[PDB]
This record gives C-alpha cells, structure tokens and sequence, in this order.
C-alpha cells in the first residue's frame, strides 16, 4: 500500500486507552491478555525472539533500535548472575503521555508484556521503573500486579508453565534524566540518576552488575500481541522498517489535544486533521510541529505538508521519530519563546555528570534567554550553531544530542526570525 | 622663528638655503600632547564562529 493510515479498531493494539472497559484483570480477560501466554511460553525464547525479528519492531523510547535484535541480545546460557528485564515508565519527555495512558488504562497487558520478554531474554525479575510524579499510575499498576500474583500469573509458575518470573514496581523521585536507560539502571541501583559510559552495554552489566535489558513501556505492551498475533501482521502495518502502529500524542495548539493509537507512515497532516481537529485557526494558521517529543527538532508548515510519521522519513526531513509527540504551534505565538522554554527544561533537567552537556545547555539557556529579549547579535546565531555541535556526540548520555537538536532546527528554520528580533531590539534600543 | 628680518637675510645668505621654511625647531606644527582616547581595531580570529584554533 502507498498510503498509510486510518488504522482499523479491530486492529488497534491498545484497546481501552480512553479508561472505559474496567481496566483490572477481568477487563483485560474480556478484551483479550493473557490468552494462550502459557503457550507462548512453552514455544519459547527462540520462537519469540524470531517473532520480534519478523515482526520487525522498533524502540518505540525515541532511539529506534530494533526490539528484536536488542532483546536477542542476550541469548546466552546462564553466568552465575541473575539477568533481568527492566521497562522504562519514566516518560519524562515533554509532549509524550502515552505510557502513563496505557499504565493507568491497560496495565495487564504491561504485566503480561513484562512476561514474555523476560521469557524471551531469559530472566527472573522485570523492574519497572516508573515517574515518582505518577503515584496513581504507579498504585493501579501495583493493583494490576497482585491480581496476576492473585491468579497465579506470575511467580514460581509463569501461567501455569514451569517457568518463574517476579514483577517488581520502583518509583523515581522526580528526574528526566532517570528516563536515559543506564541512568534507570543507576536510579535502581540506588545511586544517582547519572548515565554510564558504553560499553559495558546493559547486556553484560546492568543493575547490580546483572545481564539487563532496558524496554519501552509502549514495546513491551505490543509485545505479546506481535507474538500472539503473528508477525507479519505487525510488519503488515506500516511502511518498510518503520511497521506496526504507534501512540501519537498531539498536543499545542491543537483543536483537540488527544492521545489516539494510529499506523505507522500515516501522514502528519492526515494525522492532524483526524484524530486531533485540525490547528487552531486552520492548517494555513499552522506555522511549526516538533514531531518527537523535545529532543526533535522544528519543521515549519512547508515541510509538515507531506510529511510522513517514520523513523526514516523524519531522519529524511531532518528530524526523528522519538515517542510521537507532536506539539503544534500556530502562527500566533513566540517560537523563540518555546524553544528557549525547551532549553530551559534540559538545563533544569541535565543530570551535571559531563561537561559539554552540563555547561554548553547552562550555555545555551543563557543565549537563548538573551535571543528571546533580542540583545544578540547575528554572530551569535552561528556561535550557539557551534555550540551545539560541541555538545552533539562529545557526552555520555544523549540528552546532549536532545538538547542541541531543538536549537539547530530553530537555527536552520527561523532564522529570519531571530535576526528580525535582533534588529527590532537593537532599532528600539538606539 | 623669532628672528628679524635682516637676521633672516644673513641666514639665508650664509647658508645658501632657505631656512625659515625647514627650521629645525618645533614651535606649534606638532600634534598636542593630550590627544583623543583611541578605539584600536580588532584583528582577524575574533570570528565567533569558524574560528576553530586548529584550522589557523
Ligand atoms: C646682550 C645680553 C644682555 C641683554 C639680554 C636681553 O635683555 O635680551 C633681551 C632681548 C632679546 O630677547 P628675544 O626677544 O628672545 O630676542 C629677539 C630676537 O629673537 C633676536 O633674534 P635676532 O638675531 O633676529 O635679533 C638680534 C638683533 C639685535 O641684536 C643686537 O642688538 C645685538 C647688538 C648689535 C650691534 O640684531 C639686529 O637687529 C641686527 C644686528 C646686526 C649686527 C651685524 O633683546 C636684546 O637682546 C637686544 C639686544 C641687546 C644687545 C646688547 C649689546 C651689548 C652687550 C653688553 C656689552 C658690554
Ligand atoms: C535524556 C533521556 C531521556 C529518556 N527518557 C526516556 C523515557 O522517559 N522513556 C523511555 O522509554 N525512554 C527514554 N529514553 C530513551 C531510552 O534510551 C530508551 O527508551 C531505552 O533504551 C529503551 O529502549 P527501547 O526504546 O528499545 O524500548 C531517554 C533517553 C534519554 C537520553
Ligand atoms: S549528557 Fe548531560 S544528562 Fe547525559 S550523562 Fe552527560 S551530564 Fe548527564
């Protein structure tokens, strides 16, 4: 198919995201978890794994490494260590709701997701991190799991097979960067949230020096749907590497601000105009959209013409695919002002352990505060461009590479707009 | 240059040349002794931008 879009709901994934359907275990069995797991089991770690390779699944965090070669990672007879699953329900970046969504909404299916892939890499315990903000979320998802403890789920029978798994809730204490995969893995281990170098890889030394595998709250929750349903159907969806369907969340100056489950490759206008009412004052009153969350950068309205929603066609436009959050900005507003506030969020939120990262976005908040009063000069434009390639690639973690992404797209696209603020500035100061 | 004009002559006439035109006192053609604060330029490397130290 040539286009892409207008998902079916027979074919939506995350049945019951809007909080209907009596989300505890018996909703669950109703709308279809837990079904023929212990036979998934019984197939085992290979058949899952060849399963995600088909299916050809995505990080669905914002990295986009592929979910079936990085679980097949670990793959390896036992050590002498313990190895564990861990899922990333920090969802700290701006824009992004859709793993609090279906934490709240959905959690048997995160339970039942925690299962097979820690079948699938071979494991004994899945830790799922979760924001300390997200107390409710945490409690339903802790309600969630003494019901499949209650139902014998999970421990020292996973669903009636001879298998035995542990499914263990950690709560933050209010970091992003605890969001960053070794940075979780320290805020488990109970130091701060501060990432480690690579390698080690998490793979052979992960919390308390065990093999781990860090995973998206969103891929492990279509988990055990792709390895229930086939495959080929996941890859079905979608374009070419880029396959299955995804949480979009909308948000900004939207008619209707919405977290909706749409295909892949579905065009940003198309998605817009569906699921979230259109812009504020019309697609003509539209002026920016920062598809990822905040670690993307900008593209104006020319390009938000025919945009498609890939990994790859974002990477074409010179943006990505993180967790499909598309904040929309009109033409009635300061996109100076929102980038700077951006910068202002990684400067609150950079975790100090490297230099670049620690002092160029201290840097760039500085500069960015000063381009949106307008007392800059138009050097400075091309100084804060360099600037942000010293950070981009030279840090431990890639909230560096967040951070300067948003200012190079800001850069590149609205520049006539910084200089044009400069001048107003520099003629109303003189 | 306070010289009478017969003076001059006898100067002129001995030396061979004019002298009031060349004398070797400086008398007011000099530049002043308090003189206007300078603004000195600044020179190539002050860039802000393409200016890695590396490349020059
Ligand atoms: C002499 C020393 C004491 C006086 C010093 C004094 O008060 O000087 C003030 C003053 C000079 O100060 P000044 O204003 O800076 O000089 C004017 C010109 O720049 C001076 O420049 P100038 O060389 O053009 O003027 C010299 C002028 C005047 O020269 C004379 O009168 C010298 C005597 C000529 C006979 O000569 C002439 O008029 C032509 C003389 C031609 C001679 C051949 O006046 C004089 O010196 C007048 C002449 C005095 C002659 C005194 C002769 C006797 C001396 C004592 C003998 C015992
Ligand atoms: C600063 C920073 C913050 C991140 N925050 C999150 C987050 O909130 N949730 C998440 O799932 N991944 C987050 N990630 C990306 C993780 O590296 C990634 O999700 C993790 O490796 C899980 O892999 P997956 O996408 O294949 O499941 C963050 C990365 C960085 C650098
Ligand atoms: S890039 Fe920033 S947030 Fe990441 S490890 Fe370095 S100092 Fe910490």
């Amino acid at each position: 198919k040539t286009s892409f879009g207008s998902l079916k709901d027979e074919d939506r994934i995350f049945t019951n995201l809007y909080g209907r359907h009596d989300w505890r275990l018996k909703g669950a069995l109703r709308r279809g978890d837990w079904y023929k797991t212990k036979e998934i089991l019984l197939k085992g770690p290979d058949w899952i794994l060849g399963e995600m390779k088909t299916s050809g699944l995505r990080g669905r965090g914002g990295a986009g490494f592929p979910t079936g070669l990085k679980w097949s990672f670990m793959n390896k007879p036992s050590d002498g260590r313990p190895k564990y699953l861990v899922v990333n329900a920090d969802e700290g970046e701006p824009g992004t709701c859709k793993d609090r969504e279906i934490m709240r909404h959905d959690p048997h299916k995160l339970v039942e997701g925690c299962l097979v892939g820690g079948r699938a890499m071979g494991a004994r315990a899945a830790y799922i991190y979760i924001r300390g903000e997200f107390y409710n979320e945490a409690s339903n998802l802790q309600v969630a799991i003494r019901e499949a403890y209650e139902a014998g789920l999970i421990g020292k029978n996973a669903c009636g097979s001879d298998y035995d798994f542990d499914v263990f809730v950690v709560r933050g204490a209010g970091a992003y960067i605890c969001g960053e995969e070794t940075a979780l893995i320290e805020s488990i281990e109970g130091k701060q949230g501060k990432p480690r170098l690579k390698p080690p890889f998490p793979a052979d030394v992960g919390v308390f020096g065990c093999p781990t595998t860090v995973a998206n709250v969103e891929t492990v929750a279509v988990s055990p749907t792709i390895c229930r349903r086939g495959g080929t159907w996941f890859a079905g969806f979608g374009r070419e590497r880029n396959s299955g369907t995804k949480l979009f969340n909308i948000s900004g100056h939207v008619n209707h601000p919405c977290t909706v489950e749409e295909e892949m490759s579905v065009p940003l206008k198309e998605l817009i105009e569906k699921h979230a009412g259109g812009v504020t004052g019309g697609w003509d009153n539209l002026l920016a959209v920062i598809p990822g969350g905040s670690s993307t950068p900008l593209i104006p309205k020319s390009v938000c013409e025919t945009v498609l929603m890939d990994f790859d066609a974002l990477v074409q436009a010179q943006t990505g695919l993180g967790t499909a959050a598309v904040i929309v900005m009109d033409r009635s507003t300061d996109i100076v002002k929102a980038i700077a506030r951006l910068i202002e969020f990684y400067k609150h939120e950079s975790c100090g352990q490297c230099t670049p990262c620690r002092e160029g976005v201290d840097w760039m908040n500085k500069v960015m505060a000063r381009f949106v009063k307008g007392d800059a000069r138009p050097a400075e434009i091309d100084s804060l461009w360099e600037i942000s390639k010293q950070i981009e690639g030279h840090t431990i973690c890639a909230l560096g590479d967040g951070a300067a992404w948003p200012v190079q797209g800001l850069i590149r696209h609205f520049r006539p707009e910084l200089e044009d603020r400069m001048q107003r500035f520099a003629q109303q100061h003189r | 240059a306070s010289a009478t004009r017969v003076i001059q002559k006898l100067r002129n006439w001995a030396s061979g040349q004019d002298l009031q035109a060349k004398l070797q006192l400086r008398y007011q053609e000099i530049a002043k002794r308090t003189q206007p604060p300078p603004k000195l330029p600044v020179g190539p490397s002050h860039k802000l931008s393409n200016n890695y130290y590396c490349t020059r």
